[PDB]
Order: C-alpha cells, then structure tokens, then sequence
C-alpha cells in the first residue's frame, strides 16, 4: 500500500529520458520523448486544471528552499492590475557541489521551455526570463536555439501551440556570483541593477521584475512541470515519502568511487544511494567521514547518521541539516574536514553580496577565525564565540546566504569538535 | 588585483579608442527590443558582455560609452562592472585560465592541477604570460562539481582534468589548437565513472498514462 | 475607517495602513537605532540594526522597511531584540578604525552613542581590521573612507535630492569601495549635506577640519541670509566665533538641507 | 535510429562561437511580441 | 540621528560681549546670565517662569517632523519615477 524503503525509480518514470545526453536534445528528439505531447489541451485547460494537479502532485522546491510549488505558483492566479505577469527561472547553480541544472538545459532543453509554458498558463504570465549563471555559456546557447526551434515550431509566442495563449522567451545571462541565484537578486540583475537582493516583503508576487508580479522557479522546478500535468499530480505523489514526493537529480561527488548525477526517487536511504551510483565512497564506506546531503549551505553530517537518513527535507531535518539541492558531496577518512570548511567558507566571503551587516563583516571575520583554525593558531575559547557569531548572522541578513554560511560552521562544530580541539593541541605543542 | 579606485592611466584614460562594429550595434539593439522599454537599462549587463567579446577586456572608455547608449548614468555602469567577475576590467591574456578549488571541487586534489598549470606556464597566480596569451586567475564554484576538477578556459568547459590532462591541453592553446570542450575521460557529460546506472532502456515514447482528455 | 490597531510593548497604537514598524513605535516615543533608515530619504533596510522582535514570531524583523498591519505587538526591549542590536553593532564595531580621538564626528559620533546604548562594553575581535583608501571628491567634503560602513545614506542623497548619479558603491564582500569609481568632483547645490547625513565621521566637513569639537560649541537659531529661501540654520559659535553652520528643520522651509553656499 | 546510449550527440557546443549567444538572438527577433509600455521613457523621465 | 535633545523646552538668554583677555586671548565676557539655561516640560510652565520672574520673553513653537510615508516597494515600480537605481 505504501512504499516502506525507496530508491529503484522506474526508467520509464525518469522524467529526464535525455539527463546524460544520450539523446537528440533538439525539437525532434524531444517530442519523440514525450515532450510537447497536448500542450494544446494543457495549455487550453486553464490555470485552474493547470494548479491543480501541481496540489495534487505537492511539488516541494527543488531550488533549496524546499516550499510547496503550488500555493506559490497559486499566488499569480489574480486578476492582471495592468503591470503585466512576467515568469522568471533561476538557473544560477551558484551552490557549491549543484549540477543538476547544468546537464540538462543542454541535454533536454524544449522540456524546460516547456516546462516554462505550462507555468506560465498557470501564472499568467507573459514573457520568461530565464536567467542562466554567465560561466554556463555553451549550454545557455544550446537552450536559445532549442527555443528558436520550437518558435519555428510556433509552439511558444504568437498562438502557443495554437492555443491563443502568448508567451515569449528570453535568456538572459547573469555576469558571474552566486548572489544572482537569491530569488530578489535575480529579479535586481535582470533589471540591470547591482546582483544585490531586495528585501522581504514587499513580495516577487506583487513586486517582481520591473515592479511586476513575478515569481521565481528552479529550473528543475519548472522542468517538470509537463510531466507533472501529462500524467497528473498523481504519478509524483505516488514516489517520495510523506510530504517529500517525488524525484530529484542527486550530484553525487567528493570521495566516491563513481562522481555523478542520477535521477531517482528521493526520500531514499543515504548509503543506497552513494552505494548503487557511485559505487561507495572510494576506500570503502568505512573510509566514510562526513557527508554534505544537499548543497554548501546544508550542513555536514558524519557518517554516524548517514547509516540510513533518508534523502528528503524532512529526514534531513531531524539529522540537523537540509535537503537543499540533493547536492551530495563525501569526505572521505584522509579529508581535512576543517580545511574542507575553511575553503568552504572562504568560497562564501568570495560570494558575499555586501549589502547587510552581518553577511559582510561576519562571513569575512568567519573567515579569519576559521582560516586560524585550520592552522590551529587558535585558542580553546574562540570555537563557542565562532558558534556565537554564527547565531548572530542567522536570521539578521536579507539575503539568505548569510545563513547559508553560518549552518556549516554550526556543523563542524556540532559534530567534529574534538578535532579542532586537538588540531589546536598540537599547534600549541610544536609552537612553544 | 582587487582593485575597485580606477585612476586614469595612458591606455585606460577616458579618451581611449573604443566603439561598436556595425554588427555589434544591431545587436545591442536585439537585447533592448528584447526587454520592455521604461526599464531599458536592464540591458546593461548583455551589453556590457558584448563590449568585452569586441575588445577583450573593459577599458573605462569602453564603460563609459555603453553607458551613454544605454542613456544610464555612467557611475551604474561602474558599479556593475565592478561587481560581477568576468568583466576584466583590465587587460588579461587571450585564454583566461580558470580553475575551481571549492570544496566539492577540490576534493578530487584540484591542488595539483592548479599547481600542474603553474609550473607549465611558469605562472603563478593572478599575472598573465610575458607573451600575453595566458592567464591562472582562480576562481569560486563553476558549476560541474560532479566531475573532476574541471577549467573553464577562456569561454569553454573542460572536465575531468587531472595533472597530465592540462599538460597538452595547455600546449595545445600554445600552438595555436583548440581542444575539445567537455571531460577528458570516457564521461561524456555526467555519466557514473563505472558506467551507466540510469536511462538504460529506451524512453517511453510520446503518450504514457495521460487521464481522460487532460 | 482606515486606521489599523498595532501594540508597541503592549500598549495599543493607532496606525495608517502601510506604515512601517519604525514610524509605528516612534508614535509611542521608542526610537528604534537605525543607519540606513532615514525620514528625508528613501528606506534600504541596509541598517541590520532596526532589527526588532515581533511578538509570537520566531524571524526578527527589519522595522525600518516593513508594513505592519494588525495583531502586532512590537517588543522593543525584548531579548532576541537585543541580541540583534548586540550582534549587528559588534559587527559594525568589528572594521571601525580606532580614529575618533582624532575623528572629528567624536562627539556626535551615531556609532558612539547607539554604542553606548545598544551595545556590548567590550571587544572580541581577534583579528586584523581592513583599510581602505580615502578618494577625493571635494575641497569641502573631508573623505576618510576607511571609517565609514556601507552607506546608502551618501548614495540615496546623491540620486535622489541632489540628482547627481557620481556616488556609488564599488564591488562586493568586506571591501565594495563607496565612492565615485573614476576620480570625479562632487558638486552640487545641496552637496554639503552629505556632511550631516554621515553617522560616521568620514564624509565630514573639509572647511571644519578639527577647529573645535561638539560640547564645547554653543548652538543658536537663526535663518540664513545668503539666499531667499530663509533657511533655517544653527549657527554654532563658540568663545566669540562661528566655526559651524548646521541646517535646522523647518519642513516646509528648507526641510533639513542647506546650501553649500549657505553652510 | 536505432537506441544507443553510448554516444553524446550534444556535440554542437563545440563549435560554439564567442559571438553566437547574440549571433543568433539578432535572428528570432523577429518571432517576439511587441514589449509592454511603461508609459515613460525612462525612470529618469 | 536621535531626537532624545528635543523633547523638553529651554530657557535661555541673549547673548552679550565676548571679548579676548590682554594676557592670553580668552572668551572673557561680562553677562552672569549667559550660561544659564533652564529645562521645562511643557510651554506654559516655561512662559509661567517667565512673567513670575519678569523676563520680556519670546516664545517658539514645538517643530516637530511631519508623518511621513515610507514604502519599500516603490523603489521597485514599473511605470512611476520613483524606481532607485542603486541600494
Ligand atoms: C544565496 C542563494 C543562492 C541561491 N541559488 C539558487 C540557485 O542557484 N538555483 C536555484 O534554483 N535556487 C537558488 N536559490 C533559491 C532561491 O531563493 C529560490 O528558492 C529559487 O530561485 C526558486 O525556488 P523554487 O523553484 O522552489 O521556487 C538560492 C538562494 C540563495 C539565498
Ligand atoms: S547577507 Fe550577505 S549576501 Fe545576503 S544580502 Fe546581505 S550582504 Fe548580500
Ligand atoms: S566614526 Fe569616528 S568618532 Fe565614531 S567611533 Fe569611528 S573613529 Fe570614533
Ligand atoms: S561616510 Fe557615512 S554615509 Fe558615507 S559610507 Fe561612510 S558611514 Fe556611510
Ligand atoms: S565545485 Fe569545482 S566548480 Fe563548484
Ligand atoms: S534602520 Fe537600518 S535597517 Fe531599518
Ligand atoms: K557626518
């Protein structure tokens, strides 16, 4: 009746058939997939049929924060004031150790326009602007011109699949941050403003790009959307565990014997999955230290934990850390997980958008504590103030990243304090 | 460098040569008929890209006169171009090095790669080559951190690298040949190493489990 | 009618719709610190420091830019309050260069007082604090860049009551260098104001340079004469000499601003 | 024709122009829709 | 910034000579009440000092900021020219 374990997803229920490009990425290829199957009746049922099933299916956000899609898509279903609906899709993948998009805007990219189209019918929106991080070049070009196929298709724009619906398509490419992947510092680098977040709310609902009501979406949010309402919410719903449906691309790096992606159901033990694709974390699973589940900000876990925790926003939760972007990086037993979190830490005070007090001075004093640590300079004493900064950059910043820079220094601390302890012992020996 | 106080300096002096082909300008055009008119200067950062393809890097002439097309402020414009990271507001060589060393990255020993293309070039980091055709500038989270520590030469993607597989790459920018852009293993884009553990039969095609009409 | 019933600290207060959260505990005589925040200008929410508890809510709260609406009881001197105001100050104290023995805002100085206020009595930096070059941009505004933290009060008075779109701020992280960028000249009728609206003692008045310090100078009112606008001004004088012009509030008359020929 | 997962067919990256991002917005240009007005020149105006 | 100085009225006295001592230039001045200023919660209690001690006042009128409205959305609005450039 219901699924006790997880994991084994049915090919045939891979909604990427095209994730490792082994397939014909343009128009042709792709509809000989099953994409652009009915888009005439999808886009002809209406927002309501269109939202419905996003209800049903309880898509949770695939960009890390993990929100249900549907009352956030349902939040454009409102009568137009005048300023005109716009969709926006966040393709930044700023977070370290995040692939999944890259592949596969090159590998099945007329899915996610599709996937933008169906969307936007149900947000009424009027133009996409899918706002691709700057260094992703060949495969942005590699979606335009999947778009300008399906407008000779005249599937998207003027009578979108004949269905008297217009949407147009644009790609915009960002100019290099992870800043632009926050939902208000995209809508400020597409308006060609400093890729500084706005603040909360006044909301991207109401006021989005150009003070328009807009709304942004993970790529792989959006990319499955047609799937979504080809075979109702049903078919997602049915994977996945309670409130954590569905499937995900799963970037498997770090120490691993086999580093890759893989689509598969999520809300699957932990060691079936770095056990089955990767082939185990390299010298065994023993030779296992610490895992980052999903994505930098998430917090590590050791691999105390990692025995079974399932792979979903709630299972991560209870182990002290989140889902975020299923970006599953290893640490193998030789890791220097305080060098690990130093250069981890580091790449943040490099992506600080500068705005805010805290995410500023605190992540760039975070790193001189922590780059003192790794050393082990350090004293016994300053591990509880760093904790205690930490506190003080979570939940003080606009921007999200401050936050999603104090959760790793809150979890080395939490689960490996012993080693700094000692690193900081042996400093003080050799030093004397 | 880090560097944000620019001092007007014989070849980036505000009366430096600089325009837009003819060609160019058709498409700065493409990108401002592309976005909604009243918010026009939302241009600014394509247009900024394509200042930097015409004459490589971004002399502030060169800042300057996009901000006059893009009737913004010139001062916006500087902010924008000192805020992102591939707008090279100074010169840099004809292939930008880059190199990843974040930690998903790094942690397939993506030291010895950077180090590999330090001894090669004899270039450490930050400068370019005294020929000026290459320059090691390292750089945050790219993006293909399930590969192996990867570079991002010039404009194109280059993964699954190791401290041998820059050697010829590198050479080969040298004596004027391109390589192929994507991993240097059997890989082709995300594959597992072992082998293939998803997609394995063909995909179902158009029409599986549609309800009613739909 | 229209009018939305907030608590502040319990008491009950009267609020027109849209009001932030700042302007609905200021109703009561609680003045939330603020830097960013300022009434002439627009709102940025750059401050970090009007963070404030709501209550039965677990996010602290910018009350600068934020529309309160019913069912709200701002705890100004709650605890998670203050360990807001306490963590954001020790941040801002974090880069502040030891100048202000020789700082000539010493004295009004906004860090000192809301220090003295709404902060910690001790330093737990342990580490190298940064530097930053100082940039001309007048032979009447004093600029020691490395004191001043993260405008957005110089930048919105330049874009929006001066129109003079030179200053701006220049890159990201610990640094992003606020400025003019290219070496440029910033003046403008009202230019001088920038003076006043830096709480810290970076941009300061050039003419001034160090010729006396705040509670020695006496302050009285009187209206300017160099225009015909009558501005409102406070001509602070000292042992028989003028060394300051500060611009007085008149709202309709001069607002808070004075020329430059008038200060 | 016949499935073969074994080739990476996405190949035309490669021969990826610097220019081509734009080279080829220029062409579907005329497949748009005319831009809303926001009534004003410019947020200046 | 803080508004704590202007919510109790003063009384204060004009003010008088200040000349510069021979010996070394000083601020000596001749007019006891000049450093003489007196702190008063409401207006006429502070006029009420006034005649009681049979001083020619002159009285001011308590300035106070008019309300403002302040909303963060405007600094983003699609057609009214109130769109900030830069935060
Ligand atoms: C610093 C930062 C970086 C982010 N980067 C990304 C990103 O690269 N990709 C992404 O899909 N979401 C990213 N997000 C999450 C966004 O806030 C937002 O949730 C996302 O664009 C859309 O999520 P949804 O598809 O669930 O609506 C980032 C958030 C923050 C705070
Ligand atoms: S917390 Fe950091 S990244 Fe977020 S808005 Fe503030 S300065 Fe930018
Ligand atoms: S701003 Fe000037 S007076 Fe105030 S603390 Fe800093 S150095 Fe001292
Ligand atoms: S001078 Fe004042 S307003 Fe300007 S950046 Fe420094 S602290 Fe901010
Ligand atoms: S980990 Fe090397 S690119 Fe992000
Ligand atoms: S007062 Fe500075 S953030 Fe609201
Ligand atoms: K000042």
């Amino acid at each position: 009746p219901k699924k006790t374990s997880f994991g084994s997803l049915k090919d045939e229920d891979r909604i990427f058939t095209n994730l490792y490009g082994r397939h014909d990425w343009r128009l042709k290829g792709a509809q000989s997939r099953g994409d652009w199957y009915k888009t005439k009746e999808i886009l002809l049922k209406g927002p309501d049929w269109i939202l419905g099933e996003v209800k049903t299916s309880g898509l949770r956000g695939r960009g890390g924060a993990g929100f249900p899609t549907g009352l956030k898509w349902s939040f454009m279903n409102k009568p137009s004031d005048g300023r005109p609906k716009y969709l926006v899709v966040n393709a930044d993948e700023g977070e370290p150790g995040t692939c999944k998009d890259r592949e596969i805007i090159r590998h099945d990219p007329h899915k996610l326009v599709e996937g933008c189209l169906v969307g936007g019918r149900a947000m009424g929106a009027r133009a996409a602007y899918i706002y691709i991080r700057g260094e992703f070049y060949n495969e942005a070009s590699n979606l335009q011109v999947a778009i300008r196929e399906a407008y000779e298709a005249g599937l998207i724009g003027k009578n979108a699949c004949g269905s008297g619906y217009d949407f147009d398509v644009f790609v915009v490419r960002g100019a290099g941050a992870y800043i632009c992947g926050e939902e208000t510092a995209l809508i400020e680098s597409i308006e060609g403003k400093q890729g500084k977040p706005r603040l909360k709310p006044p909301f991207p609902a109401d006021v989005g790009v150009f003070g328009c009501p807009t709304t942004v979406a993970n790529v792989e949010t959006v990319a499955v959307s047609p799937t979504i309402c080809r075979r109702g919410g049903a078919w997602f719903a049915s994977f996945g565990r309670e409130r954590n449906s569905g499937t995900k691309l799963f970037n498997i790096s770090g120490h691993v014997n086999h580093p890759c992606t893989v689509e598969e159901e999520m809300s699957v033990p932990l060691k079936e999955l770095i056990e089955k694709h990767a082939g185990g974390v390299i010298g065994g699973w023993d030779n296992l230290l610490a895992v980052i589940p999903g994505g930098s900000s998430t917090p590590l876990i050791p691999k105390s934990v990692c025995e079974t925790v399932l792979m979903d926003f709630d299972a991560l939760v209870q182990a002290q850390t989140g889902l975020g972007t299923a970006a599953v990086i290893v640490m193998d037993r030789s890791t220097d997980i305080v060098k690990a979190i130093a250069r981890l830490i580091e790449f943040y005070k490099h992506e600080s958008c500068g705005q805010c007090t805290p995410c500023r001075e605190g992540v760039d004093w975070m790193n001189k504590v922590m780059a003192r640590f790794v050393k082990g300079d350090a004293r016994p004493a300053e591990i509880d103030s760093l904790w205690e900064i930490s506190k003080q950059i979570e939940g003080h910043t606009i921007c999200a990243l401050g936050d999603g820079a104090a959760w790793p220094v809150q979890g080395l601390i939490r689960h490996f304090r012993p080693e700094l302890e000692e690193r900081m012992q042996q400093f003080a020996l050799q030093h004397q | 460098g880090a560097l944000f106080v620019h001092r007007d300096t014989p070849e980036n002096n505000p009366d430096t040569p600089f325009d837009f082909t003819p060609e160019n300008y058709k498409r700065i055009e493409a990108i401002v008929k592309n976005y909604p008119e009243g918010h026009k200067a939302a241009a600014v950062l394509p247009v900024l890209d394509l200042a930097q393809r015409q004459n490589g890097w971004l002399p502030i002439s060169a800042m300057n006169k996009v901000a006059e097309i893009l009737q913004v402020p010139p001062m916006r414009v500087y902010e924008v171009a000192t805020f992102y990271t591939m707008y090279n507001r100074k010169p840099v060589g004809k292939y930008h090095i880059q190199v990843c060393t974040t930690t998903p990255c790094m942690l397939r020993n993506s030291d010895s790669i950077l180090e590999a293309i330090q001894k090669k070039l004899g270039i450490k980091v930050g400068e370019t080559t005294p020929d000026k055709l290459f320059t090691l500038i390292e750089v945050e989270c790219l993006g293909a951190c399930v590969n192996a520590p990867m570079v991002q030469i010039n404009d194109n993607y280059y993964e699954d690298l190791t401290p041998k597989d820059i050697e010829e790459i590198i050479d080969e920018l040298k004596a004027g040949k391109i390589p192929k852009p994507g991993p240097r293993s059997g890989r082709f884009s995300c594959e597992p190493a072992g082998g293939l553990t998803s997609l394995t039969e063909p995909p179902k095609g158009p029409g599986f489990g549609v309800q009613a009409g739909l | 009618s229209n009018l939305i019933e907030v608590f502040v600290d319990g008491q009950s207060v009267m609020v027109e719709p849209g009001t932030t959260v700042l302007q609905a505990c200021e109703k009561v005589g609680m003045q939330i610190p603020r830097f960013c925040y300022h009434e002439r200008l627009s709102v940025a929410g750059n401050c970090r420091m009007c963070l404030v508890e709501i209550e039965k809510a677990p996010k602290v709260v910018a009350a600068c830019a934020m529309p309160v609406m019913k069912g709200w009881n701002i705890l100004t001197n709650s605890e998670k309050s203050k360990k807001a105001r306490e963590g954001v100050m020790e941040f801002l104290l974090a880069n502040h260069p030891l100048d202000c023995p020789i700082c000539d805002q010493g004295g009004e100085c906004d860090l000192q007082d809301q220090s003295m206020m709404f902060g910690s009595d001790r330093s737990r930096f342990l580490e190298g604090k940064r530097a930053v070059e100082d940039k001309n941009i007048g032979p009447l505004v004093k600029t020691i860049m490395t004191r001043c933290i993260q405008c957005t009060r110089c930048i919105r008075f330049a874009s929006e009551i001066a129109g003079v779109d030179d200053l701006g701020t220049t890159g990201r992280g610990n640094d992003m260098q606020v400025g003019t960028y290219i070496e440029k000249m910033f003046m403008s009728e009202l230019s001088g104001n920038i003076i006043d609206i830096c709480p810290v003692g970076a941009l300061t008045s050039k003419p001034y340079a160090f010729t006396a310090r705040p509670w020695e100078t006496r302050k009285t009112e009187s209206i300017d004469v160099m225009d015909a606008v009558g501005s409102n001004i406070v001509v602070s004088t000292r042992t028989g000499e003028v060394m300051r012009i500060l611009p007085r509030m008149h709202e309709d008359i001069n607002e808070e601003w004075i020329s430059d020929k008038t200060r | 024709e016949p499935f073969d997962n074994s080739t990476y067919r996405n190949l035309q990256h490669h021969e990826y122009s610097t220019y081509t991002f734009l080279d080829l917005n220029v062409e579907l240009s005329k497949f748009r829709m005319p831009q809303p007005s926001s009534g004003r020149q410019s947020p200046r105006h | 910034s803080g508004v704590n100085n202007t919510k109790k009225w003063k009384m204060e006295f004009d003010t008088r000579e200040r000349w510069e001592n021979p010996l070394m230039g000083w601020s000596s001045t001749a007019d006891p009440l000049s450093n003489l200023v007196l702190t008063f919660s409401t207006k006429e209690d502070a006029v009420a000092f006034a005649e009681k001690n049979g001083w020619s006042f002159d009285v001011e009128e308590r300035k106070v900021p008019k309300p403002k409205s302040k909303s963060y959305g405007a600094n983003f609005s699609w057609n009214k020219r109130t769109r900030v450039s830069t935060k």
